[PDB]
């Protein structure tokens, strides 16, 4: 009842939320072979090198060597004489501070020192402890790589063993270092790419919402797993997963779309449906341009309609505050007697409150010499966009949209 | 309380789950001005009593300032002053494990973050992947007027869960502002109040505040007629001149001689093109030269190069009525711009008996 | 300039003479007023939502403003009456009249809740006009 919906609510929740590691691994066999194979070379023997993966952000690439260090840490005693340091690329913008965390992360500051004082001979002097280089290519953008360059130095040199890991998402890694570190690092890739078919998709996802055998409750994980695999031959959701396949093949994504459908799971409906995948689906791919535009008034429909005339009249111009006043007026002054008798300062404030949204973005951005008047003004909008928007518009008078279609 | 809100209050109860349940990393909440997101999130926050952390990013224009707020309010929640985002980060830890901070969740609101794209380029990844360095049960909010499209980063980053909050209706400004009917009166006059208030103005104000804001203001002019003595003609034809003179402002809430001289002919500088100066001065067929020429010619007495039309000149400069374009070391050179509207120079015109219109290339 | 006067009293004279009247009546200047200020016209108006015109649309709009605004110096169903009584001399058989009865309520319907030029004040509630109406 309501304990075991709480249990398995929990476990998904961990499952997703935090990405907690599973032994499951998809289409990266190879990878993974390689990847511990010359970890264990590196951690049994004495011998250096330096590997960089490349994939797509998203595509479990912590995940890998999460599991590599998890499966060959614990082999025998050699996770005693091994030592690992992590950086990340966005908590160390500063050299300083990546020798800082460097120093405290090895319990040396008693050792090295504790004040401000710039010398890091200490560490060098006395320089098999791994590296984790998180955002690899940040630390291309520093001042003259220092860091990248003594560790690869300290890498090719014959004194102690020491293993370089970076992550990049860019695939333009190599030409973002200079000429004595590209010669000096060891041309070592991974690449991690979705090569797997929509079926392989399927698999993935009736895989991922499969109860573990390790559930206190059997009769009803057979239950969830005849449920599931039910749904997965279902036209609906594969219509769903056929779309988001399309879209992308990031398992975050399909990942947020799972955690996003088991919040609609309630005591009255325990097991999933078809339907639930579908609201989840149009949730996630909703367009929010034109919800802003929806929740707009009606004068600001009014000048949009006038900015749209603009664009079409003069093609591709920008345009100022006084000119669209001016047909404004020009619509207000041939209809006979509309209710519309607006002065100048509320128009005004209106258009303010419309650059506010940022719609309507300044060019040659410039202020005190020009005024918010005779500015120039562009539109952040395509035609098509203002045509659908209105269509959906609940109270749209007929003037206005006559207007609109003139 | 909250009326009609009990979707989002039910999708944000069943996300939030128990206490010792883990959420999203990051949700984004965009909505309109007077969508009520500050009133819904801090209200739903106080009826769970939930900790909860809320920071407002104007008040915290600086870094430091923001992390030590930050810190301060969560130990006074369970001195501290940090400087650097990891140092935040270590001492986050360090603070988070407290018992009452064991197996809850941390939730840290963020509002007015559209400034937050502007304070530093790494402080938003930072914050959206909190929870991973962490790793300590933390859930970070957003709530702002623009769309995530302007939120993402070049690099790209963690995607949150995004999240809109319905805009208002007829039915439920009319029920938000029935709620609070004063004692004094029956329910159906402050009812009768809100259905004509909103039959004038829904049009162009739909903004809860404002309108709120104008019937507070205009209620005691629409209870004088019944004191002195549930006639609805009455009251609409004795209260609707007043709307009509209050909707005049919806959102609104004598210089010397030779000054005035000076503006007008500032203004044909700035307004009529140098090929027609002679056409329109010339007896017979912007720089400070071009100006001095215009005033000798309008003015019909000859004025004297006194210092003090100099003087004026500065203190028309300060009283941003003239704006200055060259340089401030270049005052041989000098170039202005006039930024005073028609309506205006018209009106001063009139009162010199002077027609500025004659003179004027464009209408021409 | 005055030849555009001396053109609208010889209109209003063309009017006179095409109804065999002997003497000229104001309903034919308001009829020629129209003609002179329309100038740049459309070949066809387009259908507003059964389909009704926009000359049609604006000219009951204008007949039912001007009755409420000379009765200021009313009711839903009183006002419908008045309209049926008015136009009695157009209608010929009983589906035109429930026809009538149909355009009445719904043109009523979409001035109160679309154009706003008309707000309800509380079956048969009271029907005012926006005071910024001319
Ligand atoms: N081959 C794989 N085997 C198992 N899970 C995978 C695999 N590829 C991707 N995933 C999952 O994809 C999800 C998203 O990957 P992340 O771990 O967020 O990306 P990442 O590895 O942190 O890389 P970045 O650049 O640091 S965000 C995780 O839940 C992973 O478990
Ligand atoms: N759903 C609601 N129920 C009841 N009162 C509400 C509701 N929404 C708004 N209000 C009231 O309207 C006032 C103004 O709304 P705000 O909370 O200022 O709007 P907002 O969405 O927070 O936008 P910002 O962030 O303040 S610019 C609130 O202080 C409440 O008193
Ligand atoms: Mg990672
Ligand atoms: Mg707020």
């Amino acid at each position: 009842h309501t304990e075991c919906l709480s249990q398995v609510q929990r476990i998904l929740r961990e499952r997703f939320c935090r990405q907690s590691p599973h032994s499951n691994l998809f289409g990266v066999q190879v990878q993974y072979k390689h990847l511990s194979e010359l970890l264990k070379r590196t951690a049994l023997h004495g011998e250096s090198n330096s590997v960089l993966i490349i994939g797509p952000r998203g595509s479990g690439k912590t995940m890998l060597i999460n599991h590599a260090l998890k499966e060959l840490m614990e082999i025998e005693e050699v996770s005693e004489n091994v030592l690992q340091v992590h950086l990340n690329g966005l908590l160390q913008i500063n050299d300083k501070i990546a020798l800082k965390e460097i120093t405290r992360q090895l319990n040396l500051e008693n050792v090295v020192g504790d004040k401000v004082f710039g010398s890091f001979a200490e560490n060098l002097s006395f320089l098999p402890v791994i590296f984790i280089l998180d955002e690899f290519d940040l630390f291309a953008h520093h001042k003259n790589q220092t860091l990248l360059y003594n560790l690869f130095d300290i890498s090719q040199s014959a004194q102690t063993p020491i293993a370089v890991i970076g992550l990049t998402c860019r695939l333009d890694i190599l030409e973002l270092l200079e000429k004595r570190v590209k010669s000096r690092f060891s041309h070592r890739q991974i690449h991690l790419m979705n090569s797997f078919g929509f079926p392989q998709y399927v698999k993935i996802f009736k895989e991922q919402l499969s109860l573990p055998a390790e559930f206190p409750d059997k009769v009803f994980a057979e239950k969830w797993n005849e449920n599931v695999q039910y749904l997965s031959e279902d036209r609906s959701v594969q219509e769903v997963l056929q779309k988001h396949f399309n879209i992308s093949k990031n398992l975050r994504s399909l990942h947020m779309l799972l955690m996003l459908a088991l919040n609609r799971v309630t005591a009255s409906h325990p097991f999933m449906t078809a339907v639930d995948l579908m609201e989840a689906s149009q949730l996630c791919s909703m367009d929010s341009k034109a919800n802003i535009v929806h929740g707009l008034s009606v004068l600001e429909i009014c000048l949009i309609i006038a900015m749209k005339h603009l664009n079409d009249i003069y093609e591709e111009e920008p345009f100022n505050f006084q000119m669209v006043y001016n047909e404004f007026q020009k619509f207000v002054q041939r209809k006979a007697h509309s209710v519309y008798n607006f002065e100048k300062p509320v128009v005004m404030k209106a258009f303010e409150h419309l650059q506010q949204l940022e719609l309507i973005k300044p060019m040659e951005r410039t202020s005190g010499n020009s005024q918010r008047e005779y500015q120039l003004m562009k539109l952040l909008l395509d035609n098509t966009q203002i045509m659908n928007a209105l269509q959906k518009y609940p109270n749209c008078p007929t003037d206005v949209r006559q207007w609109a279609t003139s | 309380v909250v009326l009609c809100r009990e979707s989002q209050v039910s999708i944000l109860q069943s996300l939030f789950g128990e206490r010792h349940h883990f959420s999203f990393p990051s949700i984004f909440i965009y909505g309109h001005t007077a969508s009520g997101k500050t009133y819904v999130t801090q209200t739903l926050l106080k009826t769970l009593e939930l900790p909860h952390v809320f920071v407002n990013c104007v008040e915290c224009f600086t870094l430091r300032l923001l992390l030590e707020q930050i810190l301060n309010k969560l130990n006074h929640l369970s001195e501290i002053t940090c400087e650097t985002f990891n140092d935040f980060v270590r001492l986050f830890k360090q603070v988070t494990t407290a018992e009452n901070l064991k197996d809850q969740t941390v939730y840290i609101v963020l509002d007015k973050a559209e400034y937050l794209r502007d304070m530093e380029a790494n402080l938003l990844p930072g914050f959206l992947r909190l929870q991973e360095l962490a790793d300590r049960n933390v859930t970070v909010l957003f709530l702002s007027e623009i769309v995530w499209e302007k939120f993402r980063p070049n690099t790209g980053c963690f995607e949150p869960f995004v999240l809109y909050f319905p805009d208002y209706s007829i039915g439920n400004l009319q029920k938000i502002l029935s709620h609070d009917h004063p004692p004094e009166y029956s329910a159906d006059f402050y009812a009768a109040y809100i259905n004509i208030l909103l039959g004038v103005f829904y049009t162009v104000c739909r903004d809860l505040k404002e309108l709120r804001h104008l019937a507070v203001l205009n209620f005691p002019k629409y209870c004088e007629p019944v004191v002195k003595g549930r006639d609805t003609r009455k009251l609409w034809r004795n209260i609707e001149p007043h709307l009509k003179k209050a909707m005049q402002t919806v959102y609104l809430r004598e210089l010397p001689y030779y000054s005035k001289f000076i503006l007008i002919a500032a203004y044909l500088a700035s307004y009529n093109p140098a090929r027609t100066d002679k056409r329109f001065f010339l007896k017979h067929h912007f720089p400070l030269d071009r100006l001095l020429a215009i005033l000798y010619s309008i003015v019909d007495s000859r004025v004297a190069p006194t210092a003090n039309i100099f003087s004026q000149i500065t203190s028309l400069v300060t009283l941003q009525l003239l704006t200055l374009v060259g340089h401030d070391d270049q005052l041989d050179g000098p170039k202005y711009k006039c930024t005073v509207s028609l309506d205006f120079i018209r009106a001063i015109a009139r009162t010199v008996n002077f027609d500025i219109i004659k003179y004027l290339y464009d209408f021409l | 300039t005055v030849r555009q006067l001396e053109s609208m009293i010889r209109l209003s004279e063309a009017m006179a003479r095409m109804h065999c009247c002997d003497e000229v009546q104001p309903k034919h200047v308001k009829e020629a007023f129209r003609l002179l200020n329309k100038s740049i016209i459309r070949v066809e108006t387009p259908d507003v939502n059964l389909r009704l015109g926009f000359s049609e649309y604006c000219r009951i709009s204008n007949l039912i403003v001007l009755h409420l605004r000379k009765v200021e110096e009313l009711k839903r169903s009183e006002l419908v009456n008045w309209y049926l009584k008015e136009i009695e001399s157009e209608i010929d058989s009983e589906e035109e009249l429930i026809n009538k009865k149909r355009i009445i309520e719904k043109v009523i319907h979409r001035l109160t809740h679309y154009d706003h030029v008309l707000i309800e004040l509380t079956e048969d509630p009271y029907l005012v006009v926006n005071p910024n109406y001319l």
